């Protein structure tokens, strides 16, 4: 399956096994648009809930008080809980957050320092 | 002092009358430097300065100062259709300046225009991007006022188009409406 | 005769938060002008905003075309300043986007980040 | 006080490829601003430049969107001139481009040519 | 779009939307050559720039000092936003380093030890 637009956040790539009635389910395909990650910008940090490394930027909120930017490396399996890793262009700090299935995001740990 | 307007060097060919400063380094007239300051004025009250430095400096560039003089004031909508009066002729100008606004975000600048280099078209020429971290979108504005006299000002044209960052497809955004391109003020102004 | 004061000097970029503070009322100018630069090819020219007829929005737009034989892409640049008082001025925004003209499509190509439009300079003019 | 003087006079067509001298050097002055003309619509406008904060680039940016009612293109206008000296001006580029309306594409509609882009006068400035 | 060589780094998979005279951007896929990470050699380091995870070992320079091999996790922005993540292949010990769009890139920042 490929979606018909010209948005590099809209043009996904799909495929699965059919027989009969059964499946797997749609494997979903990332390209990297120009050999580059995904931007991502305006929106809310925790509105990201598709999983892989995207560099964020004049996010709305829920960012680390004050991260501008980053690359943000999310997991998210089956179940939803979820690993937010995001890593701070201006100075190359990490932040991490995590979610439980039944539960929203946590705050961001940040990692320690000298 | 006052100098007649055919004497090389006066500006604008017309007669100037003026003051004149002049003096000696520490007052030693047998020794020192000379120095000169002039100030004057031409037949339309227009200032300027002269200055000769001591040391072999020699003469600094003669040095028109900036002059303006209001020729319009109010609300010209380039989508309106009436004529404005200017309360000078433009012939006695070297610039004028217009103060302008656009519809998006409430833009305000000023156009430049000069008056004895020009089209007698006052263009006006503007753009606007999607103000947030998502939208790719782009509005362009465009509009010009004719000169129907060398004291008069009347909107010809004004027109929008906007750039769909979505479809990625242009459209007409407006054709002679009202509420796209302003001008509050209308300036005359005297350079060198 | 139209007479200038230098309010300011530095490099206020639109990427910038920081308010700065002014050494005369903008009330006591009918016009500012300022000096500017955007990134793409070390472009730098003048705004002047007249400060009577205004949104208290000191805007700067540009755009840049590739400088070569081949590319038809075009890059847009925008940003604000703000007045908070009459006594300052604060960077309030900057974006730019691409047209690009091999996909013929549009995109982000930048938010608030530093390097894309500076100020150095806001000079207070009087005019009649 | 503002202060203004003429450094050159003339008509200056950045796709030619000679210099014109300036009256004096631009070292003397604090900016320049020049009166200029762009092929459509025969657009005429002043440009100013800041000659301490510059690239030593004076570049010209405008552009034209289609005068009639139905019309959605836009064409972009940039151009630069170097100064070879402190008292002279010399055409670097031209180039042009449309974003055409019609078809929803953009295209290089010239590359160093005459008649986009030109100059009438040439002004040094004083100011605060 | 395929490219057409048995050399495993250029060989590439890449698709587009396109909808007249637009389109998408290219859509750069990464595959993994015999499902590994890729390995790289005989290189300065600093050269390397698409995204990606990488082996890196015999490596010519700007490298971590006394580092000799090890993963190499690069990301990449259009605006040319980087992170590079060393991890040191005898030690485990990470090894971060960014470039700005402006700059180059920072020299290695170890990680925390007690």
């Amino acid at each position: 399956l490929y979606t018909l637009s010209t948005n590099n956040n809209q043009i996904k790539m799909l495929y699965r096994f059919v027989s009969g009635n059964s499946s797997s389910e749609w494997q979903f395909i990332q390209g990297l648009p120009s050999n580059k990650n995904a931007v991502i910008s305006g929106t809310n940090i925790l509105d990201i809930a598709s999983p892989g490394v995207y560099f964020v930027m004049g996010m709305t909120g829920g960012m680390p008080s004050g991260v501008s930017s980053g690359f943000l490396d999310l997991s998210v399996d089956a179940n939803d809980n979820r690993l937010a890793r995001l890593t701070d262009a201006e100075t190359g700090k990490e932040y991490t957050s995590i979610k439980k299935p039944t539960g929203t995001y946590t705050a961001w740990k940040k990692e320690f320092e000298p | 002092f006052y100098c007649q307007g055919s004497i090389a060097g006066t500006p604008k060919g017309r007669s100037i009358r003026g003051t004149i400063q002049v003096d000696y380094d520490k007052c030693d007239p047998y020794r020192a430097n000379k120095f000169v300051k002039l100030l004057f004025t031409d037949t339309e009250g227009i200032p300027y300065t002269l200055y000769y430095g001591g040391y072999n400096q020699g003469w600094k560039p003669l040095k028109q100062s900036e002059t303006s003089t209001l020729l319009w004031k109010g609300t010209l909508d380039f989508g309106s259709t009436e004529a404005v009066n200017l309360n000078d002729s433009l012939d006695n100008y070297d610039l004028i300046e217009v103060t302008y606004w656009t519809r998006s975000a409430g833009h305000f600048s000023t156009k430049r225009l000069d008056i004895k280099n020009t089209s007698n078209l006052l263009y006006i020429r503007d753009f606007n991007i999607s103000n947030d971290s998502t939208g790719s979108s782009v509005d362009f504005f465009e509009g010009y006022c004719t000169f129907p006299t060398r004291t008069s000002v009347q909107p010809g044209m004004v027109k929008s188009i906007t750039l769909d960052g979505s479809t990625n497809t242009t459209k007409v955004a407006s054709w002679n409406e009202k509420e796209r391109i302003k001008v509050y003020n209308i300036m005359g102004i005297n350079r060198g």
